[PDB]
């Protein structure tokens, strides 16, 4: 609805930088709205949920169990790690790894993940193999959230990433049990303050929010008023000198106009 | 009464309860069970896509278990970070932890995760310092210039560093 479009426009000038939009219907994959739908952004941990549909792909195919234990140790630790630091000693199964980086934006369960299927490189192939030839992921956490301007390295488009993730959420390409897993990954507590401060009851939401450095935040969801999902919604905004709660904020007006126009 | 702070985690002590745990954190910031099994886990302020937080692990499950181990990401900052990528690359596995400091710098790290794996004995105590640069360290953000040493029974077994100059 143009009033959201209105309000995109508005955010752009309290942060100061760019947004970018898109709304996508998910049962068709008609573009509903956009804004910047083709200029790069970084995708910050969002990209967790294509490293999950990468490892679930695997899992289709008989190559992953979501039960195998994966040991790691102090070496593997890195910044914003509170789920897979308290397992350290026992390990963590590759269920739970996902489980840690989509809920919980766990930094070392991300990396361990990306280990598991080869690094960024193969999961750069593997969105490739499904028609995305734009997303890229080129680092491990925590480089990846660095944000240089003009940098095309760890970004996506709000376009691609919106189509790539309605493919993985209702195409062919992963069975109907690893969908439902993704889903519930994701309809599971980081982003209270983004989208889901909007919701009206009842209303259907999984999500996935980033932040990264030099003003960076961003969410991909899937939602839909009746407990089911009929709209992907994509944001990313990079530049930006304002606050956290600023940016934040911005956000949730965004959604706040999209649930009020739906 | 506050969120998770700094100053509350240095009040909470290995041996206590989780009611004394409980008591000074502030119920209301921590949850246990779910992702965390029996461990409690207290959120400060938000920073980056999570928060600034401590988690607590006790000798077991029961309502009168201890505290075995501590951990926290940015509710320590450091006292005066002068770590720099020439201090790190003179840091070597087997120091004990005076040497590691007297290289890296008496400010420059703070206590990222304490363990004592046979509480109460202080024998097998693991320990993971969390070390900055001048500018390094982000209580909302990401670091720009920081480090991780993780000692056994005070001696180091091994490093890492991200973005140091
Ligand atoms: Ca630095």
């Amino acid at each position: 609805h143009p009033e959201t479009l209105v309000k995109v426009k508005d955010a752009e000038d309290q942060l100061g930088a760019r947004v970018g939009y898109i709304e996508l219907d998910l049962n068709s994959g008609k573009i509903l709205e956009s804004f910047r739908p083709e200029e790069r952004f970084p995708m910050m941990s969002t990209f967790k949920v294509l490293l999950c549909g990468a490892v679930l792909s695997r899992i289709d195919a008989g190559q992953e169990q979501l039960g195998r234990r994966i040991h790691y140790s102090q070496n593997d630790l890195v910044e914003y790690s509170p789920v897979t630091e308290k397992h350290l000693t026992d390990g963590m199964t590759v269920r739970e790894l996902c489980s840690a980086a989509i809920t919980m934006s766990d930094n070392t369960a991300a990396n361990l993940l990306l280990t598991t299927i080869g690094g960024p490189k193969e999961l750069t192939a593997f969105l490739h193999n499904m028609g995305d030839h734009v997303t890229r992921l080129d680092r491990w956490e925590p480089e990846l959230n660095e944000a240089i301007p003009n940098d095309e390295r760890d970004t996506t488009m709000p376009v691609a990433m919106a189509t790539t993730l309605r493919k993985l959420l209702t195409g062919e390409l992963l069975t109907l049990a690893s969908r439902q897993q993704l889903i519930d990954w994701m309809e599971a507590k980081v982003a209270g303050p983004l989208l889901r401060s909007a919701l009206p009851a009842g209303w259907f939401i999984a999500d996935k929010s980033g932040a990264g450095e030099r003003g960076s935040r961003g969410i991909i969801a899937a939602l839909g008023p009746d407990g089911k999902p009929s709209r992907i919604v994509v944001i990313y905004t990079t530049g930006s000198q304002a606050t956290m709660d600023e940016r934040n904020r911005q956000i949730a007006e965004i959604g706040a106009s999209l649930i009020k126009h739906w | 009464a506050g969120v998770m702070t700094g100053a509350k985690f240095t009040q909470i002590q290995f041996g206590m309860t989780r009611q004394q745990v409980l008591d000074i954190a502030g119920a209301e910031n921590c949850e246990t069970g779910g992702s965390f099994g029996d461990s409690i886990h207290c959120r400060g302020h938000a920073a980056g896509d999570y928060y600034a937080y401590a988690t607590f692990g006790f000798t077991s499950a029961a309502a009168d278990a201890k505290v075995d181990s501590k951990s926290q990401e940015k509710l320590l900052a450091p006292s005066a970070p002068t770590l720099t990528l020439a201090k790190f690359n003179q840091v070597t596995v087997g120091m004990t932890r005076a040497q590691v400091l007297a290289t890296v710098g008496q400010g420059s790290c703070t206590t990222w995760s304490e363990y004592y794996p046979a509480y109460p004995s202080t024998a097998g105590v693991t320990l993971s310092l969390s070390c900055f640069d001048v500018d390094g360290y982000s209580s909302t953000g990401f670091y720009r210039g920081s480090a991780h040493l993780w000692f056994t029974d005070g001696v180091l077994q091994g490093k890492r560093q991200w973005d140091l100059v």
